[PDB]
């Protein structure tokens, strides 16, 4: 990912604020509402018909926090996002059959959360940062597929 | 939206195919999981080696829906009804791979069709394919 | 298609944007042209740097169709015509990029509406967006 | 790019046998067909309110078969694509303004001609090896787009 110093200080700065286990449930969260066929993948999570059931489904929650978690542990190893994710991909392509357009969704989604969370500290600047960042982990998650 | 023209082009198109499109269903199919192999997610339950049965028959009944689609052109919406609710209440495939398939059927047709694939006609059937597609996708959200 | 649900939440949201439109529409074009230069392809001729008056100007006309269309939600083909036309004749812009603004836009409203920007009210506007895209493409080809 | 030797062998088999000035005039006019919206760019040709017109332009076909002739050496050079694009993604993105969506386009339009030349012998196979040269060039020629 060809991030400038100062675009990776802008996303380590603000992800230092984020509070992971909220913000990972309300991106998740928000995708299955926002686009609802992904919902496809979570049958077993129960009830997910109304915006309040998926928001605060506690399934969808522990989900959000998991994947944000290893999101996280991405934002930690910027320069290898590939092998840092290559367990995650093979996972994702071989066992779950999940299509990765679905993390590009996530990705756009997440970048809308963060917006909502931080208002005008959601700079253009840091925004354009983060499209990146969330690309290159998209990208990095379709890796594997074949 | 389809002009006079494109209808009879595609209709044109369409009619030469005749007893292939079955054959012709298929070879898309292929060429779609060989050139994207992403889109295999959708289908972990088939067998996808080449020539296997379950591609055969899949691309047969792609094909008899673009057929019927081809004899409603004018009614699409209406013909497509039951498709359009399959694809977005059960299967639920991402609107992008509409996309790749409709290339791959546009190719496998080049490939085959090489009086017939004129400029305007590839243009036409282009058009013909997206129209196909925001229908299936219509009922997504 | 829009649900009455959806009317409901874009004319909410959108009326609590009010004046801030022109604004909004300003900010929202310098997110897309610095997360997505290609789409600066388009627009060789404006003075791109921050706070330009250019932006700012065009900003507002982007806010004020939007706006139209809100006041116009169940008739929006026809509201939007003249600009449908526009963007497929004149302009040319690819359709891929409208998705581009559309995300920005969202961004942009998430970013200043913290209190109505719920997910319901999100799933609306991106419904919105994507309808608005549409009629502006609808005639491209 | 991640080309697989009897990939890249079928690719350069195939393009041996490739009739540039026929290929590069029908994929550029086909391009002006089928996404009309394309014509912005080539204003100064003339006559391109039909498709006859456009076929028939013989400034599209001289400017298809420089569009292959440029092509034509980047198969030459598969290992370092973005390398051997690069003057030519900065004229693109400086001079002309062409937004590499374009690229795109004018690639799966190729793959339509080969296709419509070669008929049987453009096999799944083969078809999937060119769909990677195809995204590897349009990536290449964007690059260099600030
Ligand atoms: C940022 C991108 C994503 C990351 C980092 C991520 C990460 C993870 C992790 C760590 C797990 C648990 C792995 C395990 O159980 O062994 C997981 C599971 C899963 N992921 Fe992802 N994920 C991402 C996006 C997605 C999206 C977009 C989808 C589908 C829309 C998805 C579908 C699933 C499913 C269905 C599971 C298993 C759920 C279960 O336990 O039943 N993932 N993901
Ligand atoms: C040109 C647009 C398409 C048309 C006309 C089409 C047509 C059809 C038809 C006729 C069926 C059979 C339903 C039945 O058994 O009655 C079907 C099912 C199915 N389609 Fe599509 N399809 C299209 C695109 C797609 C694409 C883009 C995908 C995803 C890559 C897809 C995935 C599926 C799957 C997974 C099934 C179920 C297959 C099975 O389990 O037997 N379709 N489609
Ligand atoms: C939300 C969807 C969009 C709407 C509502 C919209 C609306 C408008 C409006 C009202 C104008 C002014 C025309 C006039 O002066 O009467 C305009 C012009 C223009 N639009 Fe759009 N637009 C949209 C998306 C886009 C996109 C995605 C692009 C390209 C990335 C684009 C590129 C342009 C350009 C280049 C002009 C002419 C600017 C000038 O030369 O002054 N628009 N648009
Ligand atoms: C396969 C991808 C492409 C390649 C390899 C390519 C290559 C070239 C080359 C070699 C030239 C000649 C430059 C010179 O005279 O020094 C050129 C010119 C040009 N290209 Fe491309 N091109 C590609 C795609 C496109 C597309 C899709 C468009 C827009 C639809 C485009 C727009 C132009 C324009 C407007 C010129 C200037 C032609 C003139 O002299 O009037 N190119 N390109």
């Amino acid at each position: 990912v060809h991030l400038t110093p100062e675009e990776k200080s802008a996303v380590t700065a603000l992800w230092g604020k984020v509070n992971v286990d909220e913000v990972g449930g309300e991106a998740l969260g928000r995708l299955l509402v926002v686009y609802p066929w992904t919902q496809r993948f979570f049958e077993s999570f129960g009830d997910l018909s109304t915006p309040d059931a998926v928001m605060g489904n506690p399934k969808v929650k522990a989900h959000g926090k998991k994947v944000l978690g290893a999101f996280s542990d991405g934002l930690a190893h910027l320069d290898n996002l590939k092998g840092t994710f290559a367990t995650l991909s093979e996972l994702h392509c071989d066992k779950l059959h999940v299509d990765p357009e679905n993390f590009r969704l996530l990705g756009n989604v997440l970048v809308c959360v963060l917006a909502h969370h931080f208002g005008k500290e959601f700079t253009p600047p840091v925004q354009a940062a983060y499209q990146k960042v969330v690309a290159g982990v998209a990208n990095a998650l379709a890796h594997k597929y074949h | 939206v389809l002009s006079p023209a494109d209808k009879t082009n595609v209709k044109a198109a369409w009619g030469k195919v005749g007893a292939h499109a079955g054959e012709y269903g298929a070879e898309a199919l292929e060429r779609m999981f060989l050139s994207f192999p992403t889109t295999k997610t959708y289908f972990p339950h088939f067998d996808l080696s080449h020539g296997s049965a379950q591609v055969k028959g899949h691309g047969k009944k792609v094909a008899d829906a673009l057929t019927n689609a081809v004899a409603h052109v004018d009614d699409m919406p209406n013909a497509l009804s039951a498709l359009s609710d399959l694809h977005a209440h059960k299967l639920r495939v991402d609107p992008v791979n509409f996309k790749l398939l409709s290339h791959c059927l546009l190719v496998t047709l080049a490939a085959h069709l090489p009086a017939e694939f004129t400029p305007a006609v590839h243009a036409s059937l282009d058009k013909f394919l997206a129209s196909v597609s925001t229908v299936l996708t219509s009922k997504y959200r």
